[PDB]
RNA sequence: CCCACCCCGACCCGCCAGGGCAAGGCUGGUGCCAGCAGCCGCGGUAAUUCCAGCUCGGCGAGCGUCGCGCGGCGCUGCUGCAGUUGAAACGCCCGUAGUUGGCCCCCCGCCGCCACGAGGAAACGGGAGCGCUCCAGGCAGGUUGGA
């Protein structure tokens, strides 16, 4: 069945940018999706989304524009302590200066420079690049 | 712009070219890559020397064909076509 | 028990993994000629107190510069490494540190600094001098080839008032 | 002196073409090597020999034998290439392998692991390359940490002007060839992964371009 | 996934691997205690016992030779070994009772080269280094 | 109590190698014999490998041999292996324990989780400061210090 939205969606938008695609439709929604595209957004890897409603789970249209080089899950959610984020940058990045790990804690959904900014830790959902 | 040094000088030996279609580095050796330029009339249907549109197509994007549509479409957003 | 068993030692070098590589080979005597080393030994120990100072910065730059950790440490390392003369002042940054070289160590070996001042004429006839107690540091006599002089003690290296050179 | 059997070759006899890099950025191919000696005049270029075979064609009479003969160039600051050549004596395969290592010449990326102070001195990001059952890792490293990595494949990265790296390989890498070309893979994929500083949209300017 | 993932699945990822840790040939030799029983040198480096007979041995298929070894009884557990004398000349220093330190040829306990059922060599005899022996250091009495 | 260290006075290498892995190549003897060889292999009366001479290589007051632990090894794999044909998907369906389980309310309670504290041992391990002449050390010292 069912288990991993977020994987799903994410798998989707990396093939519909391979092919090279302006939009990709991913379903079902949820609240960490969006603020995964949400923070992915600000940092500029896409354009615009909407989420649209169907009184179900809904979907959500994806504007894209060629900037994602990947994006995945890490299943299990781990956590990590402040001190284990740098061992975990050198493991999924392609470099130390560009790139994003991203964490859940109790100050919020956050990437890992800001993780390390109020120096603090969580557990980890994803990535990109 | 490129990858700088610490001060603010550009320590890149080259830029290569972006595609007009799917964003991607062109990259030396892809050999299936093509330049090419649209003429711009502008003048009672007739061209104007040496004053054209340019765009670019990396290999991954004509290995399929999507070009004939997406040159198209680009065309139509520069008021070359309709 | 006794005593004696509670005195600490330690091991002070790092021999190579493949020993019988050409490049390093010949580039590790021209090292044995330019300084008057007298084993392969006396590389590794080089080698193995550069590996450390290494270890150290590494450690810090990871961290971020408002922690307390690189604040008191880098500094300690900085200004260690500014008296030894093993880094100079015009460098005062942690990441001036890794680009360090053996060079650099083996340059403030007694052996090294009476050469500069021309003292002794090559660096054998310099090893020769040391052995036979002719040379002091400060109004100190010093034996060891292998001493490293620091910056405040550079002013002061000449032949001991005491010898049949004076 | 070499007359140009090609509209390029004819360009750059002239004073048409200032550097290599003009030429990688609307990427033609080169089909002379004086064309690359003109722009690498004596011996900016080091060239060594890393592997010669025997191969042998089974034949009602008895085994044919010939050479194969694989090739490396480069300058030490930003340049590399990789050629192979088969030939009845070992010398024409030296040859023809030097002659196919020079038409292969590839710009190679750098960048900063860490601070950015000076001039770039490790891979500008993660590099991957596939060659046979071979695939390599090249990690970016700090200063002084050197060029990690096996003594075949420490040429290629000496050659290439990469001071510190970091390196894993997996598969069968005593096959010498498929290793080299693995490495070689992993050098050329460098100029071709978008990087947030490369973002920047830009115009196309048709008048520099050197007409194909 | 081919393998369990699950943040409750410690328990099973440990009993997995050891289970399959007996697997490995290397693993299970240095670590079940067949091999520690059947070693003949009870896992130490060498043994002492006393020459019972002198003997010649074939080679394998490819060479051709006769290679000297001799019979040994051991001291500490009674068991039968077959011991290799290297060194050109050097059986001549083995009377029919002298004593003799034996140690291994290599490999941990398997046959090398071309000497069939050969797994220890003779290091010293009646008191006196074997190699010292061959290259006229010290000699035996009479 | 004697001695060692320190001060003043007068006399005064070796062990392994040299075909490849792996740095380093001519004469005599032996002729699938004697022997070498971790692995590839060497020796059949012209031997780059046996036994010797010369020369040369490596480490060095230290070198070689045997056994074991770790590394090599992503050949035990959590990070991180493999299962069409190389070794490997139960003949198939049901099914308990176990493992896993879509989306939605925020601003309560109870877990987990993250951070910071309190409390308990030193030696070891890190680490601030200090010229046992250097050093392995030690806790020294010239108002001090062992943070
Ligand atoms: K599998
Ligand atoms: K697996
Ligand atoms: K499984
Ligand atoms: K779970
Ligand atoms: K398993
Ligand atoms: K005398
Ligand atoms: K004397
Ligand atoms: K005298
Ligand atoms: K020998
Ligand atoms: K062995
Ligand atoms: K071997
Ligand atoms: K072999
Ligand atoms: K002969
Ligand atoms: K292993
Ligand atoms: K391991
Ligand atoms: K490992
Ligand atoms: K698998
Ligand atoms: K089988
Ligand atoms: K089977
Ligand atoms: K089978
Ligand atoms: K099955
Ligand atoms: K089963
Ligand atoms: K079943
Ligand atoms: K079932
Ligand atoms: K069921
Ligand atoms: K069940
Ligand atoms: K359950
Ligand atoms: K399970
Ligand atoms: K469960
Ligand atoms: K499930
Ligand atoms: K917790
Ligand atoms: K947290
Ligand atoms: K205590
Ligand atoms: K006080
Ligand atoms: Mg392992």
């Amino acid at each position: 069945v069912r288990i991993n939205v977020l994987r799903d969606a994410l798998k989707s938008i990396c093939n519909a940018q391979r092919i090279g695609k302006k939009q990709v439709i991913v379903r079902p929604s949820s609240k960490v999706i969006i603020e995964f595209l949400q923070l992915m957004q600000k940092n500029g890897y896409i354009s615009d989304f909407a989420v649209v409603d169907n009184h179900r789970s809904n979907r959500i249209v994806v504007n894209l524009i060629g900037r994602l080089n990947k994006a995945g899950v890490i299943s299990p959610r781990f956590d990590i302590p402040a001190n284990d984020i740098e061992k975990w940058v050198v493991n999924l990045l392609p470099s130390r200066l560009f790139g994003h790990i991203i964490l859940t804690t109790s100050q919020g959904i956050m990437d890992h420079i800001e993780a390390q900014h109020r120096q603090i830790g969580g557990k980890v959902i994803g990535y990109f690049y | 712009i490129g990858m700088k040094n610490s001060s603010g000088v550009v320590v890149d030996a080259y830029i290569p070219r972006k595609c007009s279609a799917t964003n991607r580095l062109i990259g030396p050796k892809d050999h299936a890559a093509v330049q090419l330029s649209v003429a711009r009339v502008n003048d009672k249907g007739k061209m104007i020397e040496n004053n054209y549109v340019t765009f670019a197509f990396c290999g991954a994007i004509r290995s399929r064909g999507g070009v004939d549509s997406a040159f198209m479409l680009l065309a139509q957003e520069h008021g070359l076509m309709e | 028990p006794r005593i004696s068993r509670h005195r600490n030692s330690s091991k002070t070098y790092s021999t190579p993994k493949k020993p019988f590589t050409k490049p390093r080979l010949d580039a590790e005597l021209k090292l044995c000629g330019e300084y008057g080393l007298k084993c392969k030994r006396e590389i590794y120990r080089a080698r193995y107190m550069l590996a450390k100072i290494r270890r150290t910065a590494r450690n810090l730059l990871t961290l971020d510069e408002n922690d307390i950790k690189r604040r008191f440490e880098g500094a300690a390392l900085l200004r260690r490494l500014h008296m030894l003369g093993i880094l100079d002042e015009e460098k005062d940054q942690l990441d001036y540190v890794l680009g360090l070289r053996i060079e650099d160590i083996f340059k403030r070996r007694l052996q090294s600094v009476i050469v500069e001042s021309k003292l002794a004429k090559s660096v054998h006839h310099a090893r020769n001098m040391i052995k036979a107690r002719h040379i002091s540091v400060g109004g100190q006599i010093v034996n060891i080839p292998s001493y490293m002089v620091r910056i405040s003690n550079t002013s002061r290296v000449a032949i001991a008032d005491t010898s049949s050179l004076a | 002196e070499w007359h140009p059997s090609t509209k390029l070759g004819r360009l750059v006899k002239a004073g048409k073409i200032e550097s290599l890099y003009d030429i990688f950025k609307y990427s033609l191919p080169i089909k002379e090597t004086e064309i690359i000696d003109y722009f690498f005049p004596k011996s900016e270029l080091a060239e060594e020999v890393c592997n010669i075979m025997s191969v042998q064609k089974q034949t009602t009479a008895g085994q044919r034998t010939r050479f194969r003969a694989h090739v490396i160039v480069g300058n030490r600051d930003g340049f590399i290439g990789y050629g192979a050549g088969v030939s009845k004596e070992v010398a024409n395969a030296i040859k023809k392998a030097a002659k196919n290592a020079r038409l292969n010449i590839v710009p190679v990326r750098r960048g900063f692991w860490g601070g950015k102070l000076g001039d770039p001195h490790t891979v500008s990001s993660k590099l991957s390359g596939k060659c046979g059952s071979v695939r390599v890792r090249l990690i970016p490293a700090p200063r002084g940490a050197g060029i990690v990595a096996s003594p075949t494949v420490a040429k290629v990265l000496e050659f290439a002007g990469v001071s510190d790296v970091f390196t894993r390989q997996s598969g069968h890498s005593r096959t010498l060839m498929n290793s080299v070309g693995a490495v070689y893979n992993a050098l050329k994929s460098s100029y071709s992964i978008l990087t947030p500083d490369l973002w920047k949209k830009e115009q196309l300017d048709h008048v520099q371009d050197i007409r194909t | 996934m081919s393998k369990t993932s699950g943040l409750y699945t410690a328990r099973k990822l440990r009993t997995v691997r050891r289970v399959n840790r007996w697997a490995d040939k290397k693993y299970r030799k240095a670590h079940l205690g067949t091999w520690l029983k059947a070693n003949p040198l009870e896992g130490a480096c060498m043994a002492r016992g006393i020459v019972t007979q002198k003997i010649g041995i074939s080679a394998k298929q490819p060479n051709s030779a006769v290679r000297k070894a001799v019979r040994v009884q051991l001291t500490k557990n009674s068991k039968k070994i077959t011991a290799f004398v290297p060194r050109d000349g050097s059986i001549t220093y083995i009377d029919n009772n002298d004593e003799v330190l034996v140690a291994g040829f290599g490999r941990a306990g398997r046959a090398v080269g071309d000497i069939p059922g050969c797994r220890f060599k003779v290091i010293k005899v009646a008191g006196i280094g074997l190699l010292a022996l061959f290259l006229r250091k010290r000699e035996k009495r009479a």
